[PDB]
RNA sequence: ACCAUAGUAGGCCUAAAAGCAGCCAUCAAUUGAGAAAGCGUUAAAGCUCAACAAAUUCACCAACAUAAUCCCAAAAACUAAU
RNA sequence: CGAUGUUGGAUCAGGACACCCAAAUGGUGCAACCGCUAUUAAAGGUUCGUUUGUUCAACGAUUAAAGUCCUACGUGAUCUGAG
């Protein structure tokens, strides 16, 4: 039978590498994370295809914000093949109230607040 | 339908083969050749 | 159609009828190597003897 | 040495070397000596005798060889090599004789 | 180089030895530490079947293959230069290097068919009429797999079979 | 001259295909993004 | 002029008595009345069981996985039996005498009806099991010798093997797999389901971890 | 310095100026432009247009 | 001679050689012993 | 490539068993050569192996025919390709 | 299954080669004549009768030989209809 499938927490446990690597900080955890559906859900069990539903990710190519929280962090774990998963960057900071119409969000995934002053 | 267990070999499903073929050993290559050093 | 564009010449004799139109010549696909008797002596005696043969050894 | 007696060496009259022991470059005509001096050789014909001939001073060797065809082969080794020497005695001795 | 000569005169045949002059290595190698000749020169992995210049410094004045152990070459070398050496005969370069027979350049055969880069020879390959679909499909050999890691400037490997 | 017997790629014997580098090099890229994929998940 | 060299001796071995090997039984002395569903599974795999040697330093090991029937009893029992020296040489049975029973239907029949009758008896042997083990004061190359004509009439592919061989190869198959230059293995993409592989692969290729295949195994696979 | 058909790259070799000398050679060829569209010498102009 | 799918000396005097692409047994002895690899 | 002589037909059973149907010991001369690893003989004799000496590139395994109207894209080993 | 008419003959044969004959060879427990094997070769050949509906099979006489097969067990909008 083809069935659901566990994944050893060996997987996720990062070497020191890594850090290194994928340009994550050895002391802190990002706080939120921008998913996209890279991959089509057809061909892939429905249990998958209600993870993706209910992640927003229904639409392809299409950035999504999500709490980097355990609960969270489990149905990612289950559609990680379906998906890319980079960290939210702020190097202007979270937007003040003047700022939500001038936001935009840059693909190296960083979240610049003013845009196009003058 | 085959069993699993069968006498002729068994051609796999595509992406198997695929898996197969990346997974390959690469054996480790040596910047010089131990027999062309001193 | 366009096969009847190509003219074929098993060696170099044209009819000069057709040499008259000849616009210009596209440069050959594949670079040929000169045999050993192409060479000059000077590149000749410029590239290196790698080994040195013992005087004894007959050849 | 077996090339020499699948060969039939009854053909030959007289077989000598000479050489000088304490030069550098004898070792062929040495070899050459004893491919001659075996038993297989020695024996397909005793109408032939070989002679060594051995001197400090000629600083030459050499190996001269008669035969019945009134003919007489003779090869300085100096440069040459064993099985040179065996060879050109071969196509020489045989072919003719 | 030692050359053997034969001299008749009179029912007396005369052998000997003679020694001539051989060329010795160049004076400066980039590698000196390096073991095998090819190595040395740094022409590991470079050298081709189209380089005659280097290929005719093994090889003997009738066209053979020298030996091994004369000339040093590490044994994987030597079999690549082998290799080269038979592919670059049959291509048609080192024409000197053929044995001279004053009867056989007398008998014309068809104008030599221009080849290059062959790994059989040619009497030896029977001619494939079968061809065979897209899924079993004969390839015909072009080049030898000894040289398979030769340094590729355009970063594709090169095509042994088509 | 050469049929492949019954349908193409369904029974016990089927139409042979290679894989192919492009291949290689697609599931290889895939494989990557799951490896950083599974870096962001872990803490 | 070339240097000797000490040579192997053997004040150790004991030779038992029965040196030669015990005929084996075409049918088991309790036929199996009723009639068993076929595991392949006892084929497929690597095996737990006789992957050691015991008494002796000689063996035959199983490179795929096959059923082994009284014919093969029989060629191994009078080719090996004929081969050896009784005196010097012992050999024992590392697999049981068949207990497996196979069903077949007379040809010409529908499919259906039920199922067939017990034609005969087999063996299941998994990769990597011994088939027999060869003791003595023998060097291993003539034992060797005349035991690759025995491994290759077997159904699966097969070597001879001493301890010192055995051990070699197990070496050899660790230190490949922990040389490998490419980071993509295949318990690595197998276990942590990349790419939603699972769904083409099998259950039990977690274990097998892509070196078994059905009943074949191919020991190139790190 | 040998020569085999590999160990030179089969390609042309390239020399890119001194970057000193190109700035210097920029500003003199825009300057030369400028000229021409200061003095109404160009005839007629198309353009590409996103739209 | 024998087309064979495995060549291998009968005797000391067997000797083993490639030609036309395909290896050889001849052997001056024992004519019987001639073998050609299919 | 090279080379082969000694107790001795070792003791037995058999018409004969001389290194070589079989059973048992497996010692011993010579720098060196098994109471003999292959062939051979009715029993031998006779060919080779291992032994000295002579020298020394490297040498473990690996090869497998075919169908019926007409082969079946054409072709091609490098100018830079995550 | 709103029909893909079925055995053997006749006629005309298309093809494979796993060769029966003709050609060229290797091995032989090949002296010679015969043979027995194996390799290569498919342009051309491969009989007439007694009985059987017969294909097979048996028998008479021969042939250089009387090949093995595939073609909707080739071929009924060309024939036959014994079965
Ligand atoms: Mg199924
Ligand atoms: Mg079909
Ligand atoms: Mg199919
Ligand atoms: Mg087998
Ligand atoms: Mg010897
Ligand atoms: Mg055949
Ligand atoms: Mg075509
Ligand atoms: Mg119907
Ligand atoms: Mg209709
Ligand atoms: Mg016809
Ligand atoms: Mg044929
Ligand atoms: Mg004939
Ligand atoms: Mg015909
Ligand atoms: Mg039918
Ligand atoms: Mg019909
Ligand atoms: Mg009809
Ligand atoms: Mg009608
Ligand atoms: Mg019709
Ligand atoms: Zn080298
Ligand atoms: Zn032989």
């Amino acid at each position: 039978k083809f069935t659901r499938s566990r994944i050893p927490d060996k997987v996720f446990q990062p070497s020191p590498e890594d850090h290194e690597k994928y340009g994550g900080d050895p002391q802190y955890p990002h706080k939120l994370h921008i998913v996209t559906r890279i991959k089509s859900t057809k061909r892939r069990p429905y249990w998958e295809k209600d993870i993706i539903k209910m992640l927003g990710l229904e639409k392809a190519h299409t950035p999504q914000v999500h709490k980097n929280i355990p609960s969270v962090n489990a149905k990612l774990k289950v559609v990680k093949h379906l998906i890319r998963i980079k960290p939210l960057k702020l190097p202007q900071g979270l937007p003040t109230e003047e700022d939500m119409a001038n936001t935009c969000l840059k693909s190296n995934g960083e979240l610049v607040v003013r845009w196009l002053l003058n | 339908g085959s069993k699993a267990v069968t006498r002729h070999r068994r051609v796999m499903h595509f992406e198997r083969q695929k898996l197969m073929a990346v997974t390959e050993y690469i054996p480790p290559k040596p910047t010089i050749n131990p027999r062309c050093l001193p | 159609t366009m096969m009847q564009r190509l003219h074929l010449f098993p060696d170099e004799d044209i009819p000069e009828d057709i040499l008259k139109n000849l616009v210009e010549e596209l440069p050959q696909p594949r670079k040929v190597p000169r045999r050993l008797d192409e060479y000059t002596q000077e590149e000749i005696e410029a590239f290196p003897r790698v080994w040195s043969p013992p005087e004894d050894y007959r050849l | 040495a077996a090339a020499l007696a699948r060969l039939g060496l009854r053909a030959v009259k007289q077989v000598r070397v000479q050489f000088c022991p304490f030069e550098k470059n004898v070792e062929s005509t040495r070899t050459f000596l004893q491919a001659v001096s075996s038993e297989k050789v020695r024996c397909t014909n005793l109408n032939c005798s070989v002679i060594a001939d051995v001197r400090h001073d000629g600083s030459e060797p050499c190996v001269d060889v008669l035969f019945g065809d009134g003919h007489r082969l003779i090869m300085r080794g100096a440069h040459l090599t064993a099985q040179e020497m065996l060879t050109a005695f071969a196509s020489h001795i045989q072919a003719r004789g | 180089f030692r050359e053997v000569v034969e001299i008749l005169d009179g029912k007396t045949t005369i052998i000997e030895g003679r020694i001539t002059e051989t060329p010795q290595e160049s004076p400066n190698p980039p590698n000196p530490t390096g073991q095998c000749p090819i190595c040395r020169w740094n022409l590991k992995h470079k050298y081709n079947y189209e380089d005659v210049l280097l290929l005719s410094q093994f090889i003997r004045p009738h066209g053979g293959m020298l030996p091994r152990r004369i000339t040093g070459l590490c044994q994987e070398e030597h079999l690549k230069i082998e290799e080269c050496v038979k592919m670059a005969h049959r291509a048609g370069l080192l024409p000197n290097h053929r044995p001279k027979l004053p009867e056989g350049f007398v008998p014309k055969s068809k104008p030599r068919l221009n080849r290059y880069l062959t790994r059989w020879s040619p009497r030896s390959v029977k001619p494939i009429y079968n061809k065979g679909h897209r899924w079993n499909k004969v390839r015909m050999p072009v080049g030898s797999p000894l040289l398979k890691d030769n340094v590729s400037y355009s970063g594709r490997p090169l095509l042994l079979y088509h | 001259r050469n049929r492949i017997p019954g349908r193409q790629w369904i029974g016990k014997h089927r139409r042979p295909r290679p894989v192919s580098a492009q291949a290689k090099q697609n599931m290889i890229r895939r494989l990557e993004t799951e490896a950083e994929n599974q870096y962001w998940l872990s803490r | 002029f070339k240097t000797l060299l000490p040579v192997p001796t053997f004040e150790d071995v004991a030779i038992p008595e029965k040196p030669k090997l015990r005929f084996v039984e075409r049918v088991p002395l309790v036929p199996k009345v009723r009639r068993e569903r076929k595991n392949l599974s006892d084929i497929r795999g690597p095996s737990t069981e006789a992957t050691e040697f015991t008494e002796g330093r000689f063996a035959i090991l199983a490179l795929g996985g096959g059923y082994l029937h009284w014919g093969h009893f029989e060629m191994m029992r009078l080719t090996i039996n004929r081969s050896m020296d009784p005196k010097n040489m012992f050999a024992l049975w590392r697999v049981p005498a068949p207990f497996k029973p196979i069903t077949r239907k007379g040809m010409g029949q529908r499919m259906g009806g039920g199922k067939g009758a017990i034609d005969h008896y087999v063996t299941p042997v998994k990769a990597g099991r011994l088939i027999v083990e060869m003791g003595g004061r023998c060097e291993f190359k003539e034992v060797q010798g005349f035991l690759d004509l025995v491994a290759h009439k077997l159904p699966f592919p097969a070597k001879a093997v001493s301890r010192e061989t055995l051990e070699k190869m197990r070496k050899d198959q660790e230190e490949r797999e922990r040389n490998n230059q490419n980071p993509w293995t295949f318990e690595r993409i197998a276990t942590a389901n990349m790419l939603g592989i699972r769904k083409v692969l099998s259950p039990y290729d977690l274990t097998h971890k892509g070196r078994y295949w059905g009943k074949f195994y191919t020991p190139e696979r790190v | 310095v040998p020569k085999t058909s590999l160990g030179s790259p089969p390609w042309p070799d390239i020399v890119l100026p001194d970057p000193v000398e190109e700035t210097r050679h920029h500003a003199e060829v825009v300057g030369q432009v400028n000229e021409l569209i200061a003095a109404g010498r160009y005839g007629r102009l198309f353009a590409v247009v996103h739209f | 001679f024998k087309t064979k799918g495995v060549l291998k000396k009968r005797c000391r005097d067997c000797y083993l050689v490639k030609r036309r692409g395909r290896w050889f047994i001849y052997c001056k002895t024992n004519p019987k012993h001639k073998q050609r690899q299919m």
